[PDB]
Order: C-alpha cells, then structure tokens, then sequence
RNA sequence: AAAAUG
RNA sequence: CGCGGGGUGGAGCAGCCUGGUAGCUCGUCGGGCUCAUAACCCGAAGGUCGUCGGUUCAAAUCCGGCCCCCGCAACCA
RNA sequence: ACGACCAGGGCUACACACGUGCUACAAUGGCGCAUACAAAGAGAAGCGACCUCGCGAGAGCAAGCGGACCUCAUAAAGUGCGUCGUAGUCCGGAUUGGAGUCUGCAACUCGACUCCAUGAAGUCGGAAUCGCUAGUAAUCGUGGAUCAGAAUGCCACGGUG
RNA sequence: GUACGGCCGCAAGGUUAAAACUCAAAUGAAUUGACGGGGGCCCGCACAAGCGGUGGAGCAUGUGGUUUAAUUCGAUGCAACGCGAAGAACCUUACCUGGUCUUGACAUCCACGGAAGUUUUCAGAGAUGAGAAUGUGCCUUCGGGAACCGUGAGACAGGUG
RNA sequence: ACCCGCAGAAGAAGCACCGGCUAACUCCGUGCCAGCAGCCACGGUAAUACGGAGGGUGCAAGCGUUAAUCGGAAUUACUG
C-alpha cells in the first residue's frame, strides 16, 4: 500500500501500546456483574471518549514489508504474494512447495 | 479556409453531415507487437 | 468557511471579467461620454440612438463589477468586527449583502445565456454515431449516458423520443428531449462532433481508435403552421374554360386564377363546372403553394446557415475525449480533466462556461 | 511468462536453506521481517562489492549470518572494524547481539547472482546488451559450467516494444529435481526502463 | 440437409 | 359537396357480417445459442379499437355527428 | 493540491439483466426420542476440563495444557423406535416483527447468535446448458486460513458411495 | 480487349483498337505457416452411454445496468463475474459531503531552544489547540554529542493519479 | 589589357540537405494535429523523417526547384 497507510497503522499501533491497560481495566469493569451501575456508565463514556485509533478494532494488519492489508498472514506477517516471493528465494524456514 | 464537403449541398444538419464524411473518419492505430503489426522494413531500417 | 467562499466568488468574477473586456469596454465608455455630454449630439439621431442605449447597457457591467470588488471587501470587514467582539447581528448582515453579489454574478452569467433569440425554450439533441461501425456506436451510447447524467444533475425532464440502437452494441442514432429552465442555454454550446480516443474491446487485435460522434443540439420551435392570408393579399381573376361544351362552357367564367400580390405566385384551376368550387379549390391549392414557398424559404435560410457552419470545418471537432490517457481537451477550454469517470458521470460544468465564453 | 522458481522447488532437495532458524508462531513473523530488513541493508551496503546471497542462523538468541561473496578484500576491508560496525547495525535491526561469518565463493562465474549483478552493471554503464550476455555465457563455459541459461526481458536499446532475449548453452535441466540449478534474478534500473536479467547455471548432477 | 457476417 | 369502403397494440391484417367474450405474421423487450453479431430456439409485455354523441343491461362490434385516408361519381350541353 | 488529517455517508443503493454458491419442493423424507464411526487441524494479550447457573447462546468458579498429554468438538449422514399419510402438508424455511447474549470505541445505515412467533415462493424448473470414468461423481458432516467481530466462499480432512 | 470510328454481321455481336484519368503495385513459381463445411491417421468425460445439476423459486454473493452527493478502483469469451478485497461495521479505503494541515501523513540533511517520558482541564463530530501540576540517562581537560520534541528555511516529499 | 605604389583583414558565404536509399544525428514544442515527401509513408505523447535549436554532410556565389532531353531502362533488346 501507500506510505501514508503504513504510517497510519504505525500510529495506531503506538496508540494501542500506550493505551491498552487503561482500555483493559475499563473493559473488565464493563464485563463485571458485581459492579456499580453509575461506575459502569462512567466507564462506558470514558471508553467512548478515549481514542478510536487506540482500539485493536481499527488495527487493520498490513504487510510488514510492503503495506498490503489484504492477503495478510499471522505466521509470516506479509502479503501472500510477498510470502511466496520470500519462500521461493529460500528466505522462509519450513515452507516447502509441497504435496499431500 | 474551406473544406471540400464530400457531402456537397448540405440541407439539414451540417454537423451530422460532416461527421459522415472523410474529415471525421474512423482512424485506426497501426500498433506494433500484435495483430496487424509486422513491418518488413522499420522506420530506421536494419543495420 | 464563509470567508473562503467570498474569495472563490471573487475569483469567479475575475475570470468572467477578462472575456467581457473590463479594460476595453471602460475605454469604449470614455469615448461615448466625450460626445454625448456635449449638447450638440442630436444632429445625427440615427447613430446616437444606437450608441445611447449601448452606453447604458455597458454601464450596467463595468461599474457593477467595480461595485463587486468594492462590495466583497466591505462585507468582509463587516464580518471581521462582529466575530472578534462576539456580536451576532453583524454576522447576519455580512451574509445578506454577500447574498446580493451572487445574484449579480448570476445575472452576468445569465447575460451569457441571454445572448441569442432562443435560450429558455424546450431543447432537443441528436447524437449521431460516426463511421466506426461498432466503435462509433459504442461511443454514441456513452455520450448519451453522459448527457442523461448531466440532465439528472442539473434537474431536467429527459425524454428519449427516437432511439436507434447499435447493430452489435451501442447507439446508431438517438433523439432526446430535455425540458426546463434555460435548458437549451446549457446545451447550445455542447453542439459538435466529439473526438474519442480509446483502446477498443471490439477489435480482436486490440487496436487504438480515433472515433467520432456528432451531438447536434437544437431548440424546439413554435409550430406556426400557416398564416391566415387576408383577402387584401389575394388577387382573384376569372376567365373561360379551355375546350368543349357547346354554348355552356364557352359562356362561363368558371375557371379561376389566384395570384398572391407581394409574392407573384399564381395558382389556376379549371376542373369543376362551378366557379365557386374552383375559387375555394384553387385557394386551397394557393394556400398549399404558399406553405411550400414559406417552407422552401425557411429551408434555404437553414441551408445557408448550415453552410456557414460547414466552412468552420475542423472546428466542429470540439472536445477530445482522450480516454487512453485519461485527460480530456476541449478546443475552447484549454484545460484537462484527469477524472474521466466523473466527466462521464455528467460533470461538464468545467466545459459549459469555457465553451460559452 | 510461466514456470516454477527453481530455488523454491529445490529448497529441501539440493539447495540448502537460506533461512536456518526456529521460531514460534508468536515470534516468527517479526523475526522474518527483521531478517528481510538485514538482507536489504546488506544489499544497500555491499552492492559495489560483489555479493550473492546470505544464510541466516540464530541459536540461543545470538545470530550467526553466513555471507556468500566473490572478493573478501573489499567485503572485510583492510581491518575488522568495518565488519564490527556492520554487525552493530544488524544487531540494532534485530534486537539481540549479532555475529557474522563470511564465505568466499569458489569460481565466481559458477554462481549466478554475481554474474547477474555484473550484467546489470554493464547495462547501467551503457554497453551492447546482447554482446555482454554472450560474453558472460562464454565466461561461464570457460569456467566449467555444465549448462547456462541467461534471459533478459523488456525495453532493450530504448525500443517502443519490449524485447525478450535469451541465450542457452550446454544442458540446463530445469525439470530435473536432483540437478544443481543455481538460479538468480537481477532487475536493471536503466534509463529506458527495467530490464530483468534471469540466470540459471547448472553446476552438477547428484 | 444446416454454418450469413465481422 | 354526392354514393361506397376503411381507420384495431410500434407496421400490416382479421375480428364488425349477427352485440357481450381482441387473434394472426412482422417487429419490441428479456433470456439462450455463438468468440461475437445475423438467422434460429424459448419467454414476456403492449391496445380510450380515428374521435365524439346516442340507443342498448352493455357497444371496437349497431346508428348518427365530426376528422383522416382510399375508391367511384362529378353528366347532355 | 489529482497532497495529507478527521468525521460520518458509502463501497451492502434497486424497476431490473446475468453469472456463480446454498436451501428447497418431501415420506430414501420432516421432526421428535435412544445410539455408532472418525480423519485432519488450531492454540499461552490463547484454549479454556471439573462444579454451578442459566430454555439456551453464554456467564461465574477454578485445574491443566507453549501443548499425540489440556481443549476447541458430541462427528453428521447411518442405525433403533415413534409418528405424520401426499395435502402447499408436522415439506421448505423466506420474510416481518418481538424478547435476549456475546464482540468491539460502537451494530442505525451495517455482525452474528440465543430464543417466540411468522409460514412467501417453490409440488423438480421453458429454450438452452454444465460438471464428473471410480473411492470418481453424487451427497453428509468436520476443521482451517483472512477474523475484536462476521462465511453457503476458498483450502483442506474425512462418512456413505 | 472496352470506347469511338471503320470493316464484317439479318441480329446477337465479331473483328481491328485507343485515350484521359487512376493505382504502386500486377502478377508467376515455389517456401514456412495458418486455415479448409479436403483426405488420412490418433487423442480428451468431446460425443455416445450414463449420474447429478444450473437455468424455474427463495436465500448468499459478484457483476453489469440504472441510480446516488458518493455507489474506490481493477478484472470482460473460455483464460472476468464467492475475481483481486483469505473476509466493505469504524478502520479497511482508495470514494463522496463537510470540517482541517502546507517541507508536508511518511522519510533523510540540518541549525539550534529544549532529554524523552510521566500527569491532567475545557471546547469540538473529531481532527487537535492552549493551560495547570511532575521531571533532568552513558563516558566525559566535560564547547557537547547518542537518543526526543519545538521552530523556520530549502533540498525535496508524496500520489491506491 | 596589363604593370608600379599605399594602408589594412579591412568591404566580397551562403543556400540545399542529415529515415532508408543518399555522404551526415542528437535534444525541445508537437502529437495521424500542424506539417513532410523522388519512392517505400513519417506524424497516433519519448519523431535520427514534421517544425525549430544545436551538431553535421555535401556543394559553393551559389543552391535548390519544376521543367525539359538522354541515360540508368538489357523498361522497343541491330548491338542486347
Ligand atoms: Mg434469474
Ligand atoms: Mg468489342
Ligand atoms: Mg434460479
Ligand atoms: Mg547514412
Ligand atoms: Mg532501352
């Protein structure tokens, strides 16, 4: 993708890194049945106010080499095509052009 | 500067008439590489 | 947001200004006022009449565009004071006299679409496909669709009257009626042959094509079937029928000839026995011939008008739709649009004002 | 354009692995990316000096990178300070402290990548492409290559149409899986366009 | 038996 | 102006003769076939029955006015 | 500014035309009640036995498993009874509403799912056309990958055959 | 091999025989091809023989067409149409209607003032813009550099155009 | 006519062409537009062919041009 796109997700990642525990605690109390109603309300608005970029939802995982979000992989962290390219060069350990 | 109206004595529509004569022809590119492409001698020729 | 709109308006005005000649019409006005301010100007009535009104018409442009430049600034200044001091009324008074200026601009814009005898009347357009065989047809349909989109965007009733579809795919000929407020004004300047460059899908070898399709736009005229010819214009003359009939036909003024006095067209009849049938039959025939005369004169005037347009020639090739390079260059516009997909979706606002200018 | 990438079909057959490390799914992707970055850095640095490929191995969170080069005189330099400096940057890129090992390739024209690089260089400094290719092939033959196929594609000599041009000499068994096919690609950033230099060199049958 | 055209 | 025959979906034809209940071929639209188009195969839509009055339970259908077209007649002199 | 940052709308429009997948039209079936066979996967900002509460999706509670051990997951067709008696049916489940649960800043355009109702078309499909030579087609299920979240797709694994 | 004229012809026409204008070829043989509704050979679920579809219905999805302020863009016989998007709620995202930033969103080169970070108060759809409390890492004959922000100038960015 | 004396490069160079033929090639508008051309057609957004600029080539007070005539035409062939 674009460099701008890459920058965006970097920023989002940073925000996530910053804000997670704060986010987490709020989530926890939202979940909790044994909790005050007013407190819960307060938590929910906090969450509403607190950044959208800080959320793991806005985290659209992209290619860590190029930037493509489509064709992502949790094993390699790259675009499918890019993974293939790497693989063929021998740059990936384990990945064989195999048959079963 | 005149254009010699292939159509001649234009009575009704001038635009349409003109569009239906050599001045507004269907012009086709003589592309390389593919179909209708081959040239025996190039623009600059063989060396 | 409002202050940036002011600047846009100013910019629009400035661009309008050059073509309408602010530096030449102001000079022209100098010379009229040099002669007409002298009491001895009515020695010649004939020339003075033509100049007197002209100057009056030109004062309503130069001075008003000076009252626009003077206006925008004042309103802006009016706006500045209020916002800074958190006053509300002046904000409202700053918008309301900017409001006048838009109307003035429209009027000046209207003055471009006012020039001509036919402007607000109902509108027709014929998109005739070129010589391409299939490519031309394809182009024509595209053009039609673009026109439809434009109509939709502007806000007009679009009525497809005749539609001859392509032999493979597209349009060979299409006549659409577009009704509404100044409908012909927007579309009069669109009249011409459209140069399409494209990599064709119908060519098996996938050649590149220079294709053409006329989009002849014309307004709907008043019907005016026949003028009721009053008896002062007709010259009715009776005489004897040629031929056989003993004592009876030799002694009848049954045959009649009617001649139109100013024209010189003459219609005779000696068919029926009665004078009175003939008179009305030869009048019916006379009327018919008068229509032809009036039809033929209108057709010849049309012919001569169109032979002027013919002698423009390559100038009819108006707007080059270079789709193979995205950019579109109209001959009078001098500008290129990199979004072909918006152009095709009826956004010719960039092309109407420049071609009209 | 159609075929398998030979280096990727032989990666568990005749070709030893370019990547020789184990990481968990949690810590795989990032590691891979780091490795790629290091490779890129190496390419940036030692393009003027003749390099072919690198093999990466990381045991006990302490990396050893094997570098396949043609000439050690410029790659190492006069002293091991430059090497140390290079290592530092790799360490920075990766995380853990970095160690490297260097390997001089015997018969530089037997390896494909170096040849490809040379061809690219020739293309850049404006020489007759065809002739250069022919020369390369001849050199390979002289050196004792059992087969060599070279292939260049597109925009050759500033032509308005793409030019696919290839020379084949000896036996180049692309289909034999037990064959030692050394295949590399170097893509020339010329003034007229991009010319893709493809090169297979058949070394031996095992 | 049938296949006109690009 | 006289006598006669018509005006029916986009084109041409019935149906009107004797009241109820709208068909035929071509096209039009939609699919299919084919690399496409044409032909062909399948499916579908389209009508205040020239217009207006009247009688009739009810009118394309009957009758009259009006309009358009066609034909015949438009004579002895 | 054809550059970038944000917010929402959209990319899910809707008279339609097509393509491609799925569920259908039934008693080889539909459902209810007992019961059998797996294979292959995927997992520590994870899976989550046991116990408890929920119609239930799911919660609490509290072990274990970097995982042939802990789990996700009971394979479903099949078999064993019961029914209904060819109806627009105890077919099919669409749609339209109601009552709830997770997920995430947040389901309104715009997620599923738990449930209650609702019962559209359709009773094997015109012309035309398509796949497949044996574990193949046909058909029943089970995973996975992209996934906070969300497959009738796709990649794969197995059952009948 | 035609005009006109002649000669011949009952006629059909025949015979003799031009010119203007026009084109850059017109052909002939053979050669490689491709093609043949030519011939021979063989082969593929190509037909046949069969098994189920689709096409008819509803549902999922994708396209087109129309539409919308915008319906990102590409893919177009097979070999485009559950395709690229292995997953459009926000993001994605490219697009529109608004609000905003101009060495830029992302780089690198600086010159310097300030270590980063740590905590919070309001307005707004939010982008962001100020304010109030807390702070000061490695060697240093220790000007400072390594890190992290601000500032202005240019190089240049950048663009899913 | 020619010859003797004087100063100073002083006052005497440019057109045609550069795709191949046909000796000589690159860059800037341009974009099947404008234009080119003896012929095979250049020009369709990178023109060694247009048009200009720079670099040439060959002539030379010229140089092209069309024309005319012969050649090359062994394209009327007695030669052949
Ligand atoms: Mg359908
Ligand atoms: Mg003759
Ligand atoms: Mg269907
Ligand atoms: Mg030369
Ligand atoms: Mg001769």
């Amino acid at each position: 993708a674009k460099q701008s796109m890459k920058a965006r997700e970097v920023k989002r990642v940073a925000l996530a890194d910053k804000y997670f525990a704060k986010r987490a605690e709020l989530k926890a109390i939202i979940s909790d049945v044994n909790a005050s109603d007013e407190d819960r309300w307060n938590a929910v608005l906090k969450l509403q106010t607190l950044p959208r970029d800080s959320s793991p939802s806005r985290q659209r995982n992209r290619c860590r080499q190029t930037g493509r979000p489509h064709g992502f992989l949790r094993k390699f962290g790259l675009s499918r095509i890019k993974v293939r390219e790497a693989a063929m060069r021998g740059e990936i350990p384990g990945l064989k052009k195999a048959s079963w | 500067s005149r254009y010699q109206h292939t159509k001649g004595q234009i009575k009704d529509n001038a635009i349409e008439a003109l569009l239906h004569d050599p001045l507004f022809r269907q012009r086709v590119e003589k592309n390389k590489k593919g179909k209708g492409s081959y040239m025996r001698k190039g623009k600059h020729g063989n060396r | 947001p409002v202050n940036n709109r002011i600047q846009d308006l100013t910019e629009r005005s400035d661009v309008l200004r050059g073509y309408l000649d602010y530096d030449a019409k102001k000079e022209r006005l100098e010379e009229v006022n040099a002669e007409l301010e002298q009491p001895d100007v009515w020695n010649e009535p004939e020339r003075a009449q033509a100049l007197g009104k002209e100057r009056s018409s030109l004062e309503a442009v130069v001075d008003t565009l000076d009252q626009m430049k003077q206006g925008l600034e004042d309103v802006s200044g009016l706006l500045e004071l209020a916002v800074e001091a958190d006053d509300e009324e002046t904000f409202n008074e700053a918008v309301a006299e900017l409001d006048a200026l838009e109307e003035k601009l429209a009027q000046l814009e209207f003055r471009r679409m006012f020039s001509g005898e036919y402007d607000s009347a109902d509108c027709y357009l014929d998109i005739q496909a070129g010589s391409g065989g299939t490519e031309a047809q394809d182009w024509a349909s595209m053009l039609e669709r673009m026109y439809l989109r434009w109509a939709e965007s502007r806000g007009f009733k679009t009525e497809i009257i005749e539609e001859s579809e392509g032999e493979v795919a597209g349009i060979k000929s299409v006549t659409i009626k577009i009704s509404g407020d100044y409908a012909y004004g927007w579309l009069r300047t669109e009249t011409g042959v459209h140069r399409l460059v494209r990599k064709s899908p119908f060519d098996s070898g996938g050649r590149r094509h220079t294709s053409f399709s006329s989009a002849f736009v014309y307004p709907e005229v008043d019907d005016d079937i026949d003028i009721e010819i009053n008896p002062a214009d007709l010259r009715i003359d009776v005489y004897r029928t040629s031929g056989a009939g003993g004592q009876h036909v030799n002694r009848t003024e049954s045959a009649v000839r009617i001649t139109h006095i100013p024209t010189g067209i003459v219609t005779q009849c000696q068919n029926d026995r009665s004078q009175h049938k003939n008179k009305d039959q030869a009048m019916k025939q006379m009327k018919a011939k008068l229509y032809e005369l009036e039809m033929q004169k209108k057709n010849a005037e049309k012919q001569a008008m169109e032979d002027n347009k013919s002698d423009i020639g390559w100038g009819s090739q108006i707007r080059s739709y270079v789709l193979d390079d995205s950019r579109i260059k109209d001959l009078r516009t001098g500008v290129e649009t990199r979004n072909t997909q918006a152009v095709l979706d009826g956004s010719l606002d960039q092309f109407i004002e420049a071609s009209l200018k | 354009g159609q075929k398998v990438h030979p280096n990727g079909i032989r990666l568990g057959i005749v070709k030893p692995w370019n990547s020789t490390w184990f990481a968990n799914t949690k810590e795989f992707a990032d590691n891979l990316d780091s490795d790629f970055k290091v490779r890129q850095y190496l390419t940036k640095e030692l393009a003027k000096a003749s390099v072919s490929r690198i093999v990466i191995e990381r045991p006990a969170k302490s990396i050893r990178v094997t570098i396949h080069t043609a000439r050690p005189g410029i790659v190492i330099g006069k002293k091991g300070e430059d090497v140390e400096k290079l290592r530092k940057v790799v360490a920075d890129i990766a995380g853990v402290p970095a160690q490297i090992n260097i390997a001089e390739v015997r018969k530089p024209e037997l390896d494909a990548k170096l040849v490809a690089d040379s061809i690219t260089s020739q293309l850049e400094r404006r020489v007759m492409f065809r002739r250069a290719m022919k020369r390369a092939v001849q050199n390979a033959m002289r050196l004792g290559a059992k087969g060599i196929k070279v292939e260049v594609s597109g925009r050759l000599g500033g032509a308005e149409i793409a030019r696919t041009e290839w020379y084949r000499e000896g036996r180049v068994p692309l289909h034999t899986l037990r064959a030692d096919i050394d295949y590399n690609t170097s893509e020339a950033h010329t003034t007229y366009g991009v010319i893709g230099v493809k090169v297979w060199i058949f070394k031996g049958e095992i």
